[PDB]
């Protein structure tokens, strides 16, 4: 075939879709709704799934940087050892998304608080853990692509002042770039942490 | 059922820790995978490597432990008792750490593959190697803080 | 107020994810066995002024 | 795009006539061949002194269609005029008498009916509901198929006005009876049942109808049936018109070898443009409604580019508003000549 | 509360928030990789005029802004338990939907037009005049959906 | 693609880049001006990444075949190191571009009928790259055409074999060249599609750029020799001429049925390219600047599997252009400096 | 509420005019990327069609306003409250003229490219390049067009 | 409401409008993509023709309002209070018409792609050209004939 | 039945029974495959180290092993009315059990087969090479042993 | 009806035998047409190995044998009066027997295979193949045992 994994997801979402109409057809467009289980679901859900994430990718992504700069590294090592003091400064940049990243996770822990199957529906936690959850997917995919593009601006970088080393500060106004989306990411789920409660 | 008493929240926490234990596993497998046989490709024709630059075997097999002391830490705590508050941060707990070793084992295989060769070609790089293995490592230990928080959460408290 | 208990038993807010984790196993193990073996660096021909 | 054999009819002409005024249908507004005509004036009146100096290279071509600027844009204004739109905008004092009751709600669906008809018609009037969006639609695509018909009719005239001139009638003329019976009994047919709509009216006098436009499976799948109350001696000459065209086949496949003398391989050089002249029938027959359909985006875009200027134009702002209002009509004709006239005439 | 009010509006509002961050930062990231590409490209070769090329490069965090204004405009702007008009958070939502993707289309485009644009400017400085058109063009096509954003935003809010 | 191209060789093209830096730049060429005698050759061979080798065995006076073949010894060292460590599809990508040299090896085993030349000596003659260890086909009868059978079931090169049963068997003279052009073509258009196939698309074109200039100028160089010699029949033209030139496969065409240096200049001209003939006194030396300054545009992509077969080719040209300085030197011939490649 | 108009009847509404816009700027996108690297590519050799060959870019971004503009005008025929039919039209509504755009970007792109090649050496191609990008944006208010007109109809029939 | 004319039947003119109007759009897009290129070789080689080589993607063209009209036409039939038969009619003569002229692009542009370097060396050879090429837009024109005839069987007959 | 005894409890325990053997089965084939071709790939050309590196197939075996060791001792704990609880634990331990074996599969056969060539290379390296054998099948032994923690708990902590 | 005698209940081992018996076939099915190519390889190198490798054939043939005995075990052991237990049992016990012996025809094709091509060469092979031979048939044996183990316990105490 073409390819079998694209041929399976192709295959895979048309029986939904199908079940669903005829689901409607028969009366149950409403019937079987998604915010009828978005109501039957628990803020636990939404907690214990939205940090795990949180700080889960923003590791995997500064993990992804520092991959990329060492095999940048060892490259030009080879030619001029003495490019590590000069180089050592654009690895912090790959590591320092990690604790921005894992941060977030003490303040959701100060807003967890054990809530019974009583008031387990209400805004009063429910609320808490959407917007826990949502900020930890924000500052998790900040942290991804923080790590990402620092590891790519780091090899370009590494490649780079092989010849000519002399270039490190004409460059590195770039990875000031890269270096704002912690800053960005972080922000914003800081701001959040500003208006939701703790769980009741 | 209510969070009081629930009928599943044991096989959560048994499931979180199967897989907390099984990304730990192939977190080390995969840098080892990777490592042991770039070094082994060169150690045969370069002798002076025999011991002296195997870090990186030790520095992935050190995350090979995060999965079973989790388990453990579970194990004591079992039972169809305990509570939903404290019956679905297993999951979460569990698989934060256990993909932030798998990212951790994977940035510390390719930079220990490498290395072994840059110092084959240039035994003088390594210093750097260590120092870059040493700065990623840490970002697979960053979960355990919340693997902490949760595992006091849940152990110490189950209703 | 929950859908079918019917065609979904009453477990239904947990029996959803494990296939999530099969998902990422499989993507995980499809990218390790991906990897090569580099048969040709311990085993290839010679000559004299030659690897 | 090609050329004849000798003492041939060549079309050069018939172009010069046709071409331009089913180039002005599209539009067919008068702002817009009105500024393309003046653009067209000032070349051909400066050409005098610019034909000499260059332009670019394809701004030499574009000086080089004066007249043919021209001709379309008389045309253009011509149609445009026909219909009452200046920017899809109607200026017609030409009343004739619809249904207008002086009470109205504001928002109830004041309708009308047919009180007096202006020989022209088309009207400011028809500007309501989407009503008047059918009725017009309808109109103009029943307009486009007469049109078609007539033209192509007209094409068929030629085909033997130069092997008279040849005499060479001595297989071609067989070759052209049977298609122009083919041709002829079915689309001057519909063509007449067509414009039977303005022949009789059904609920003027209450009788049985037609759809709007569908007559036509009665004809084929069953035998001389009209069941649709259309006109009485039609249950008899259906059958009549559809059978006369079954021979045509037979008569023209083979006519070759009458004429000895007898070849075997050309012999059967007959089939494929039998059937290619076949399927021109209704190909060319379906084809002209394109025009149909780009009149009716032309006219869409230009109503929705004024109501979205114009109006917004209208708003009430006379200290600063002024400039905005100055604004908004610098932008609007510069749209409305440029990107809303060049790609689309082009 | 009501029907039309239910206990997770505040959720819609939200979502498309955090839609709108990691979309639009995902964009700035892949735009600036793909400058940093070029500008790695023409360092060692001819390392001077990499400063007075930096027009790709500068766009990095715009995007990002384009985003944050966004944000910020509906950012904290549900009480910590409050439920309100369900269509506010559907245009929320909706609003997001319209800011993230254009973005991403724009990063893409002028990143890699720019890498290749400023690899091959090496030999010539006549190019110039021209590249910052493209770039500029992008930036435009990302403020069209950042401004109808705030154009609908504010529209039954 | 992009980044997700560099998944797991994130150092496979680290250490090509290392081994292009080592390449020979202009600044190096600023003493090939003052190079006008052997020892200053010897001198700064002393001192390159090509320094101390070419010069610790070797005596004073360069000659061509033990300085080339010194350069080219850790050229096979490096590329053997990088297809052991090239992944699998790497692997036989460096495979196929090791093909093109022992297709010319098989055609230096199948054209020795006349000598019965020794395995060691081809491979002496050619690069041992193109040598697995031994081929058993000179056992049977080396005929002009009598062991593509024996090849073919011994090489693995049967579909890189075209026929040679077919148009190139005819007992002659042009059997020992048209079989070599003829399999050089079908090598050329394998490869082609490979890398049409595979080798993702910025590596695809830095691919067909330079394999279309060398099918090319292939194509043009045979003709030649063909018009330098014996001609021969237009079909058995394009037999011999690449018929799909990769940059352009029409004229190429042109040149086949041009059977005469008009026709030929006529179908050069209409290639909007380079024009060897009326500007070329050695057109191999314009053509190797051109196709130098062509690969280059490999390196111009950071994101490419072209990195080691432009270094290859660009270090090959180097050690031709070092040769060439040190002949023009044995001869005292200074014009023909400056005809080394420059654009690294 | 109203039966015929649940609580997702203005959620149709509103989701009806965030599709087009974004299926423009992809378009868009696409088509520069394809145009602009050849531009310079062209521009690089012969500095001469640089201002020359801007038409196809400038041309594709009329193309990504089409999205920005339909959107901006059905937005306001709506409100808080409307029809879940009036939903359904919008939904419909707001993808035509995105996939329209799409089917645009690709042809403009895919063939201005080559002509781009083909004009960077043959100048006569003036009268060419664009002879095929008029064609191929004619199509580019196919979709545009009924957008506004089901806009109109939806402004009728609310509930 | 009713099974006759419930809430979701107007979701058919809703969306099933839409349908040909896409369909015959990337089918002309394809078309283009295909064609279009091929004048940028032979223009550079010999400008001469240049008429000729342009029927194809103007025959495209032709196709791509087949959808159009048909969308027109039944975007009146639709309504809040319509009959779902009429949806199932309407959706089926627009799925037939737009797919019919996607696969007539289909089939003319693949062709015309070559037929543009077929011609090239042969000015007079496009006679054989238009007589395949005629065929593609005459398959449109039998995919959108049915759709009138269930239009107006969608027209008359309700519930 | 009722909560904490169900009648659907047992299925649990035909899963688990079931689950690591398969794991183990793979991974051991996995790495026979691995190292033996590279073993047989030798043993001709070099018929002096053929048979002195045959440690990685014992340690296949081992690992083969492994699921068994754990199969019917959990089949023999399991009941047709057992507690969900230990179900629960023992789903948990057969697989945790089962991808334990399978990534020592995967470890053991590859680093065999690199160590077999450096060996025949330089045979100074051959104990220097399998000391770090071990590596994978204390990595195999980590899963094992908390697996079988839990199923003492599954089988010392019954809610039947 | 009842759980402790459901209808499904044998329904698991209408599939279970299948399973276990097909899974031995097809691993058999691949290890002899991957060993078919060496062995024909050793033999016309030299026409007497032919006789001398017949062993992986008959190995495949013990694979299915393991799954045989299986199936026809149970094919007693199934009824109408059979507990949803029994039913579990049923597949928990015929899918080990089953993948494991598809996983040693794996291993045995390959290695057979990775063997006798090389058995022309060296005789002193042949004296160390049936070892990994052996090695992997055992694991056949693994699965059965615990598969028959499994069969004979649980089948009883319906229930």
């Amino acid at each position: 075939k073409f390819s079998f994994s694209h041929f399976l997801y192709y295959l895979v979402l048309i029986v939904v879709i199908v079940y669903g109409l005829y689901k409607l057809f028969t009366g149950h467009g409403s019937d079987i709704n998604f915010g009828k289980f978005l109501l039957r679901t628990s803020p636990y859900m939404w907690a214990n799934l939205g940090i795990a994430l949180c700080v889960g990718l923003s590791v995997v992504g500064a993990a992804w940087g520092i991959f990329i700069t060492g095999s940048s590294m060892i490259g030009a090592g080879v030619r001029a050892p003495r490019i590590t003091t000069k180089n050592l400064i654009s690895i912090i940049f790959c590591e320092v998304v990690a604790i921005y990243g894992l941060i977030i996770a003490i303040v959701f822990s100060s807003k967890l608080t054990v809530a019974t199957a009583e008031n387990m529906y209400s805004k009063s936690n429910l609320y808490t853990g959407y917007s826990l959850f949502w900020a930890g997917i924000t500052v998790g995919a900040s942290n991804l692509i923080c790590g990402i593009a620092v590891g790519i601006t780091g090899a370009t970088a590494a490649i780079s002042d092989a010849a000519d080393s002399a270039l490190f500060v004409k460059i590195l106004v770039i990875e000031i770039f890269g270096s704002i989306l912690g800053l960005l990411g972080l922000i914003v789920g800081l701001l959040m942490a500003g208006k939701a409660s703790e769980f009741q | 059922m209510t969070e009081l008493c629930p009928v599943y929240a044991p096989f959560f926490g048994a499931i979180g820790c199967a897989s907390a234990i099984i990304f730990t596993s192939l977190g080390a497998a995969y840098g080892t995978a990777k490592s042991g046989v770039g070094i082994c490709a060169t150690c045969v024709l370069r002798p002076d490597l025999l011991f002296k630059n195997i870090v990186p075997v030790i520095m992935a097999g050190i995350i090979a432990i995060y999965g079973l002391v989790v388990s453990v830490l579970v194990c004591y705590s079992l039972g169809q008792k305990q509570a939903l508050y404290t019956g679905f941060i297993q999951l979460g707990a569990g698989l934060s750490v256990g993909l932030s070793g798998l990212a951790a084992g994977f940035a510390i295989g390719i930079v220990g593959d490498a290395g072994v060769r840059g110092s084959s070609q240039q035994p003088r790089l390594f210093v750097g190697m260590i120092l870059i293995l040493i700065f990623a490592e840490v970002l697979g230990l960053y979960g355990l803080i919340v693997a902490l928080l949760l595992n006091s959460r849940a152990t110490q408290d189950v209703v | 107020d929950i859908l079918s208990s019917i065609w979904t038993e009453g477990l239904l807010m947990c029996l959803i994810v494990s296939a999530l984790l099969l998902f990422i196993l499989i993507v995980a193990l499809s990218w390790i066995s991906n990897l090569d073996i580099t048969y040709g660096a311990l085993e290839k021909s010679t000559n004299p002024i030659k690897k | 795009y090609g050329i004849a054999q000798y003492r041939e009819i060549n079309a050069g002409l018939p172009t010069i006539v046709t071409f331009p005024f089913m180039f002005a249908i599209m539009f067919g507004d008068m702002g817009h061949g009105f500024l393309m005509t003046l653009a067209a004036l000032s070349l051909v009146l400066n050409e005098k002194k610019i034909n000499k100096m260059k332009r670019g290279e394809i701004f030499d071509m574009a000086f080089t269609g004066r007249y043919i600027i021209l001709l379309m844009g008389v045309f253009s204004m011509y149609t445009g005029f026909l219909y009452n739109d200046i920017f899809s905008k109607t200026m017609t004092i030409f009343k004739s008498g619809w249904k207008w009751p002086d009470h109205w709600k504001k928002g109830e669906s004041i309708t009308a009916t047919s009180v007096g008809t202006y020989p022209i018609g088309l009207d400011w009037a028809w500007h309501g509901t989407e009503n008047a969006l059918l009725f017009s639609n309808s109109y103009k695509m029943k307009l486009s198929i007469l049109m078609g018909f007539i033209h192509m009719t007209y094409s068929y005239f030629f085909s033997l006005a130069n092997h008279l001139y040849f005499n060479s009638m001595i297989d071609i003329i067989g070759n052209f009876i049977p298609g122009l019976l083919f041709m002829q009994g079915i689309f001057g047919y519909l063509s007449v049942c067509i414009v039977y709509k303005w022949a009789v009216d059904w609920v003027k006098d209450g009788k049985p109808a037609p759809g709007l436009l569908n007559m036509l499976i009665n004809m084929f799948l069953s035998p001389g049936t009209i069941d649709d109350e259309l006109y009485p001696h039609q249950a008899k000459v259906q059958v009549f018109l559809l059978l006369m065209a079954l021979v045509c086949i037979p008569w023209l496949l083979l006519v070759k070898p009458l004429h000895f003398e007898d070849f075997g391989d050309i012999m059967i050089h007959q089939v494929i443009h039998t059937i290619e002249f076949c399927l021109n029938c209704v190909s060319h027959t379906a084809s002209y409604l394109r025009l149909w359909a780009l009149s009716l985006a032309h006219a869409q875009l230009s109503s929705v580019l004024w109501t979205m200027t114009i109006q917004i134009a209208f708003g009430f702002r006379g200290f600063v508003g002024v400039f905005m209002t100055v604004a908004l009509f610098a932008m609007w004709f510069a749209l409305t000549c440029a990107v809303l006239v060049l790609m689309e005439g082009t | 509360s009501n029907i039309y009010a239910p206990l997770y509006a505040p959720f819609f509002g939200f979502a498309g928030c955090a839609a709108a961050m990691v979309l639009s930062c995902l964009g700035a990231a892949i735009g600036t990789a793909k400058s940093g590409i070029g500008i790695a490209g023409i360092g060692t070769f001819k390392p001077e005029l990499i400063m007075k090329s930096l027009i790709p490069v500068v766009m990095s965090g715009i995007l990002a802004i384009y985003g944050l204004v966004v944000a910020v405009l509906i950012a904290g702007n549900l009480s910590p338990t409050e439920d309100y008009t369900l269509f506010n958070g559907f245009m929320h939502l909706s609003c997001g939907l319209c800011v993230g993707f254009a973005c991403l289309s724009s990063g893409y485009a002028i990143g890699m037009v720019g890498d290749v644009g400023v690899r091959k400017y090496m030999h010539q400085p006549r190019l110039f005049v021209g590249i910052v058109l493209i770039l500029i063009f992008s930036e435009v096509l990302g403020l069209y959906g950042m401004i109808v954003a705030l154009i609908l935003n504010t529209r039954g809010s | 693609e992009g980044v997700y191209f560099n998944i797991d060789n994130g150092f496979i093209e680290g250490v090509v880049r290392g081994y292009r830096n080592g390449l020979l730049s202009n600044n190096q060429y600023i003493n090939l001006t003052q190079c006008d005698t052997l020892e200053d050759l010897k001198l700064q061979l002393s001192s390159t990444d090509y320094g101390n080798f070419l010069s610790s065995v070797s005596s004073e006076s360069l000659t061509t075949s033990l300085i080339q073949e010194y350069a080219s010894s850790k050229l096979y060292h490096e590329f053997n190191y990088i297809r052991d460590q090239s992944s699998g599809s790497t692997r036989k990508f460096m495979d196929y571009i090791t093909y093109g040299y022992m297709i010319d090896n098989v055609a230096l085993m199948i054209t020795g009928t006349i000598h019965d030349r020794d395995k060691g000596e081809i491979l002496q003659r050619c690069h041992p790259l193109g040598w697995f260890d031994t081929l058993p086909t000179l056992s049977v009868a080396t005929d002009l055409e009598s062991l593509y059978e024996t090849v073919l079931v011994d090489t693995p090169l049967a579909p890189y074999f075209k026929n040679c049963f077919d148009t190139a068997e005819e007992l002659d003279d042009m059997n020992i060249e048209i079989i070599r052009n003829k399999l050089y073509k079908a090598y050329l258009e394998d490869f082609y599609n490979f890398v049409t196939e595979e080798i993702p698309e910025p590596a695809k074109e830095c691919m067909q750029t330079l394999l279309g200039f060398e099918a090319d100028r292939r194509s043009i160089n045979i003709a030649l020799n063909s018009l330098q010699s014996s001609d021969i029949d237009p079909d058995l033209k394009s037999d011999l001429l690449p018929n799909i030139g990769k940059l352009y496969p029409l004229a190429t065409f042109h040149l086949a049925q041009a059977q005469d240096f008009e026709g030929v200049r006529a179908a050069l001209a209409n290639v909007y390219e380079y024009r060897g003939f009326l500007e070329t006194g050695n057109l191999e030396d314009h053509f190797y600047q051109l196709e130098m300054e062509l690969c280059r545009d490999a390196f111009t992509q950071q994101f490419a599997i072209s990195t080691v077969w432009a270094w290859m080719k660009s270090k090959e040209q180097e050690v031709r252009n070092i040769t060439w300085i040190a002949e023009c030197i044995a001869q005292n011939q200074r014009e023909r400096i400056n005809n080394y490649i420059s654009v690294y």
